[PDB]
């Protein structure tokens, strides 16, 4: 009853006649035969009478008519545990880095209902991405679903990689799911993670463009199952048990494209933009599992960072709007800002985080509220920037200050900033302490200030880090210490 | 039997034929019939033609009765070139376009008189209405044409300024409230007053109040002029000196008394 | 002053054409998707 | 009873029953599923020799062919009465809060009931003050009548709904029902819980007067499809005994999408953009139950999500004809940092009548629409040429329109989490007075930037004086 035979292989779907007592999402085996040493699996989905349509998780040219199939007795599941840490794996859980077989004691089934409503709590613990603009204007909390939406080559992958890198000592289990990305990009991402040592706590699930459309469709669910296991059971990181995880789904647009291909090859009716009518259900059941559980259900969390690629900055498409409706906030990476030199290109005017504003370190919000206000004033004054010598002292000063703040927000790649450094830099910028610094040299001024604090004043940084949780961050002690530090730096410079 | 008189005229209003087309599409698709354009079944034009061609004015030999149909269609984002709107536009003998842009701009009936057409034309108007509304239509069309200059040019001659003013007078005249229909004699009187330059000195914002006050005047002060207008609205030459007097006199009296 | 105003107007007109062309292309593709959906549905 | 599963296609389960014991159209059949917990399916079609097609409304991804199905013989029944107050339920009526299950003595009512007849309809309605300037001025929230907000993905539909609840749920004068047919389980629920439990009405919280049925996005299509009907059955008990009910159904479009997915799995012929052929009938069956009748009044407030930004989509197009007050949220207005993001031109209401809302209110609203209609007419002229080419009166109307557009923005008490501006509650009288004063000419000297995120006109004047 556990065995059946293929009767037709077509558009990535086999028919698997006579395989009853198969569950509605069982992973069939296709045991190896002559010419195929390994086994390629399939997902049985349309359990109609006397025929079991199965999506071939892999190239469909490997199997023929008459191939034997054996039902594995399990709903489609991915191996998960501490052994997955530091490994690059297929969506099925098989390794692709070649280091060795994956060690795991338990498997968590993908495609499960999210924990629910009562099993949740408002996010309070912040997530430090390391980008000044993101961490100051779009706060991210643990368990928040923040969307990184841009236009092709704009830096969404770079932002996700920086966020992953910054979670070195934060007790986070980063997961990077590459859906539809070409193998060169995935290899470069893995190499970058390895070089900076972040690969020790990062699990990478790769479903590249050459892979079958069955993959790139279960890959985000495999990553989300891994994140769910981290969130509920937890793993030991740096000698401590961490139940907080961060997952980057990368291109969810390519995931939607892969699901559209799977649906259309199954002759399902198309919907808007030829996508199947349940693409919203796809991404919703994918993203709803990223939750911030309350204490009585373990207190774990799972931050999600889906990435959506737009065409011609068309945010009003189908999939981008679907994901925007699913997620909690957006991070709009405009192409015009990216081309203009503002490499961390953020459309701060429209980027927002509905939740997580209260899930921020009190120091960061206390220093960045007036930052956001001043940026709003600069954006308001962008229309009047064309006029020359027709603006009073107030408007000219506001424009200059906004330019200084934007140049400060410009942060080079692969260089995350600790929270103490970020809050110190913003406190310096927002107290008229940089009005004398010319705009083109603000980046090197920030770099020199950070180097000075790393070398000359570690005690100031430690005090700020220890006093970042206070309700009133600008206590006299930290205020006078950091003011003395900046005065010393300015005198030396 | 209606009010003691054998009425053989009927007026039918289909509240929304787009919803009827949706219902037919639903029953056809549930019957697994092949779809057509926009998932509607193939013979939806046949559907609505069967429905609408039963509205006719029979000759005296067959009874002399009539059935007037007013299909109602909502258009998504004013897309007149859709499937059902174009079908029923082809079927019907006339169209009445209502625009949200005109509705928001204060034009309460919101008719787009530029593109609303009635193929029957003057044959469906009383002789008084036909004789009075030709100048109305011509002046309104020319005002619509000259709105391009009115929007931008401020150096136009006094002729064009007065003509734009007259167009605005007529447009404000057409701004009718809700649940206040005007009988044929009242509309004839108002349009005769407006098209004969008796309304030129009235400023645009007060024209609706002027019309309401004028109708109160005719309803109270001179019911006989309304009776006279309604009595001989079918004659070939409606503006007879008899109807012409006691109407211009009423307008002059109203103008002299108020404002 | 007229030269400056016309240059600004021409720049705004050219920007509007690019925006409209961007919007027209989206409407062009959506029209194709609609037709390729009805014909495929009508085929089955 | 005691059928067997033949096919399992998605969440649609086809079962075969004996010839003389076929379940009815809307009966609820169950798979034992082992483990002592059962999966409740709802029949949808009857296909022939005892074969029925049912919607799982559950995971339905771990069960095989040949499993037995038990026919309950009744449609899905949910508890109704005061016992449901202050509790959170599934589509099946099973509570999900920490409290215990509902007792057997509580009446169970089928979730598939006929809507009120033509005789029972109550057409009497009046303005329901809400404190939001654009809502209370352009599209008055109608008491005893259906109203909904139509927004895209980035606009703040949830923020507006939460602020509305915070404003009006304290002075309820009756119970209320909340149904997130399709919504984030983060802000749609488990954060409305905190807000409702925090609010206190004379030592009784607002949550003590609320019945909450979710069927969140995570749920399969069946739960999202029937959760609206469950909430309606839970609220019809309170309406039928006279209690005034505030009904907040969130994202009817998710109910439509669940219906579309179920229909696609059911083999029905697709209509328009992949939608179900039975879209209008399903919308009628759900919406016609949301009616204030002669026995009680339901003050419904719905939300609708437009796919992409298409208002011509079949789901919002079907919703539009089932409402008294329509509120349209636009992407461009939100991108202009106007958080209410309501388009006054595309937002209307039925009770915007001088006999109902007040002559001055009606005149003010009509003028605030005629302005911004002139602005929409001159948008292209302004964009390509500039303000100069317009006439003096046209210019003045244009800056008045821009000031009005800025002034419709209003801080919300629920917006403190990402905006530091304190919330404001502007009474409808103050809104009408402020807009009448603004249209008179007062405030012309004030720059447009001073109308952004302010309360009534007095606050704008005070800010202008503060900045001198
Ligand atoms: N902060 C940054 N500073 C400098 N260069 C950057 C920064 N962020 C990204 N880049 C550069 O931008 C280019 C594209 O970045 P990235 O690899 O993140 O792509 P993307 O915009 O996320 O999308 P895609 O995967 O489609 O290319 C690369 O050359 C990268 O070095
Ligand atoms: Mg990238």
């Amino acid at each position: 009853v556990n065995v059946g035979t293929v009767i037709a292989v077509g558009d990535g779907v086999a028919r698997l006649s006579g395989l009853d007592q198969v569950v509605a999402s069982e992973i069939v085996e296709f045991p190896p035969k002559a010419g195929r040493n390994e086994s390629i699996y399939g997902i049985a989905l349309n359990l109609e009478q006397d025929s079991v349509a199965a999506i071939i998780l892999g190239d469909d040219e490997t199997i023929e008519e008459g191939d034997m199939v054996t039902s594995t007795g399990r709903v489609i599941s991915v191996p998960v545990g501490q052994g997955l840490l530091g490994r690059v794996v297929n969506p099925l859980g098989q390794p692709i880095d070649g280091k060795g077989p994956i060690v795991y004691e338990k498997t968590r089934p993908i495609e499960r209902i999210a924990p629910g409503v009562i099993t949740r709590k408002s996010v309070d613990t912040p997530v430090q991405t390391g980008i000044i603009a993101i961490d100051a204007l779009i706060p991210i909390g643990r368990g928040q679903r923040e969307l990184i939406i841009g236009d092709r080559q704009t830096g969404k992958t770079a932002v996700a990689i920086d966020t992953i890198l910054n979670q070195k000592g934060q007790g986070m289990v980063c997961i990077y799911v590459a859906i539809g990305q070409r193998r060169a990009q995935v290899a470069q991402v893995v190499g970058t993670l390895e070089r900076f040592g972040a690969m020790e706590y990062t699990i990478v699930v790769s479903a590249t463009a050459s892979e079958s459309a069955a993959l790139q469709y279960i890959a985000p669910y495999a990553g989300c199952a891994m994140g769910e296991e981290i969130m509920e059971n937890g793993v030991m990181l740096n000698g401590q048990l961490v139940k907080d995880a961060l997952i980057v789904y990368d291109d969810l647009s390519k995931h939607a494209v892969a699901y559209r291909q799977v649906s259309l090859l199954l002759r399902r009716p198309p919907g808007r933009e030829a996508y199947p009518g349940d693409v919203f259900y796809l991404h919703s059941r994918l993203l709803e599992r990223a939750a911030r559980l309350n204490e009585e259900y373990g207190g774990g969390s799972l931050t999600a960072l889906p990435v959506i690629e737009t065409q011609a900055n068309d945010v009003s498409a189908y999939i981008p709007t679907n994901v925007i409706s699913i997620t909690d906030g957006q991070i709009y990476l405009e192409s015009d800002l990216f081309n203009a030199g503002q490499r961390p290109a953020l459309n701060v005017g429209i980027s927002v985080s509905r939740v997580g504003g209260a899930a921020q370190t009190r120091a960061m919000r206390a220093v960045a509220g007036k930052l956001k206000g001043e940026l709003a004033q600069f954006r308001d004054l962008a229309a009047f920037a064309q006029f020359a010598s027709d603006l009073d002292a107030t408007t000219k000063a506001q424009i200059e200050r906004g330019q200084r703040l934007q140049e400060l927000l410009k942060q080079p790649q692969y260089q995350p900033l600790p929270v103490e450094d970020q809050v110190a830099v913003l406190y310096a910028a927002t107290n008229n302490y940089l009005d004398d610094v010319p705009v083109p040299l603000i980046t090197k001024w920030r770099d020199d200030f950070l180097a000075f604090l790393r070398t000359a004043h570690p005690e100031v940084r430690k005090l700020i880090y220890d006093n970042r949780l206070d309700r009133k961050f600008p206590t006299p002690e930290v205020k006078e210490a950091l003011e003395a530090a900046i005065k010393e730096f300015k005198a030396t410079s | 039997m209606l009010n003691g008189q054998l009425v053989k005229d009927a007026l039918i209003v289909y509240d929304d034929l787009s919803k009827h087309a949706v219902a037919y599409r639903q029953v056809s698709l549930l019957l697994r019939r092949p779809p057509g354009r926009e998932a509607y079944p193939g013979d939806v034009f046949y559907l609505h033609s069967r429905l609408l061609e039963r509205a006719a004015r029979l000759n005296e030999e067959y009874g002399g009765g009539s059935l007037t149909a007013l299909p109602v269609i909502e258009t998504q984002a004013n897309d007149v070139s859709a499937y059902i709107p174009t079908n029923v536009i082809s079927i019907t003998d006339g169209q009445i376009y209502l625009e949200s842009d005109l509705f928001n701009a204060g034009q309460r009936p919101a008719l787009n008189v530029g593109i609303s057409v009635s193929r029957v034309g003057g044959a469906a108007q009383t002789r008084a209405m036909r004789a009075v509304a030709g100048k109305l239509k011509g002046e309104l069309a020319q005002f619509r044409d000259l709105a391009a200059f009115a929007q931008f040019a401020s150096d136009l001659d006094a002729t064009t300024k007065a003509q734009i003013e007259r167009g605005q007078r007529l447009q404000e005249l057409l701004k009718q409230p809700q649940y206040q229909p005007l009988p044929v004699e009242d509309q004839v009187a108002v349009l005769y007053a407006a098209t004969n330059n008796y309304l030129d000195d009235v400023p645009v914002p007060l024209i609706t109040k002027w019309r309401d006050d004028f109708l109160a005047f005719l309803r109270t002060a001179h019911p006989e002029v309304r009776k006279l207008i309604y009595d001989n609205r079918l004659d070939r030459k409606f503006p007879t000196p008899e109807v012409k007097e006691a109407l211009e006199a009423a307008i002059k009296e109203f103008k002299a008394t108020s404002n | 002053a007229r030269m400056v105003a016309m240059r600004n107007a021409t720049n705004n007109a050219k920007d509007l054409v690019r925006d409209l062309t961007l919007s027209f292309n989206k409407a062009r593709q959506a029209a194709i998707t609609k037709e390729v959906s009805e014909i495929a549905s009508g085929a089955a | 009873a005691k059928g067997v599963i033949q096919e399992i296609i998605g969440v649609v389960i086809r079962a075969k029953f004996p010839e003389d014991e076929v379940p009815e159209i809307y009966n609820a059949i169950e798979i034992p599923l082992g483990n002592g917990d059962r999966l409740v399916c709802e029949v949808q079609q009857q296909l022939g020799n005892g074969v029925v097609k049912a919607v799982a409304m559950g995971s339905t991804d771990g069960l095989r062919r040949g499993l037995e199905v038990i026919d309950t013989g009744r449609p899905i029944a949910v508890p109704v009465g005061p016992a449901t107050l202050g509790r959170v339920f599934n589509v099946l009526g099973d509570p999900i809060d920490g409290m215990g299950p509902i007792g057997p003595e509580v009446e169970r009512r089928p979730i598939h009931r006929d809507p009120p007849s033509f005789e029972e309809q109550n057409t009497q309605a009046q303005i329901f003050e809400t404190g939001i300037k654009v809502i209370d001025l352009i599209a008055p929230f109608t008491r005893g009548g259906k109203t909904a907000i139509f927004g895209g993905a980035g606009v703040g539909k949830t923020v507006v709904i939460q602020e509305l609840i915070a404003n009006i749920a304290k002075e309820q004068s009756g119970f209320s029902v909340f149904a997130g047919v399709g919504e984030r389980s983060r802000e749609g629920n488990d954060l409305i819980h905190e807000m409702k439990e925090a609010r206190i009405d004379e030592n009784t919280t607002v949550f003590d007067k609320t019945v909450m049925v979710f069927g969140q996005m995570n749920e399969p299509p069946g739960a999202r499809l029937r959760v609206g009907l469950t909430a309606l059955t839970m609220a019809e008990y309170f309406r039928d005994e006279g209690r005034d009910i505030l009904l907040f159904i969130d994202n009817i479009f998710r109910f439509v999408q669940a219906g579309s997915e179920v229909s696609s799995l059911l083999g029905r012929m697709p209509s328009q953009v992949g939608y179900q052929p039975t879209l209008g009938t399903e919308m009628g069956e759900l919406q016609e139950r949301i009616t204030s009748t002669k026995r009680g009044s339901i003050t419904s407030m719905q939300a609708v999500y437009v796919p992409a930004d298409d208002y011509t989509d079949p789901a919002p197009a079907t919703v539009f004809s089932h409402l008294d007050a329509t509120i349209s949220l636009e992407r461009s207005i939100a991108e202009r940092a106007i958080f209410p993001a309501v388009d006054p031109l595309a937002s209307t209401s039925r009770i915007l009548d001088p006999n109902i809302v007040g002559e001055e209110h009606y005149r003010v609203a009509q003028e605030v629409k005629r302005v911004l209609q002139r602005y929409k007419d001159l948008k292209d002229i302004i964009a390509i040429l500039g303000m100069e080419e317009l006439s003096d009166e046209d210019k003045l109307t244009v800056q008045r329109a821009r000031k009005i557009e800025l002034f419709f923005s209003q801080p919300f008490t629920v917006a403190q989490q990402f905006t530091g501006r304190p919330g404001k509650y502007v009474p409808v009288k103050k809104t009408v007075e402020s807009f009448a004063r603004l249209l008179n000419g007062e405030g012309d000297h004030i720059p447009e930037s001073f109308f952004y995120m302010q309360g009534d006109f007095d606050d704008v004047l005070a800010a202008y004086e503060a900045s001198q």
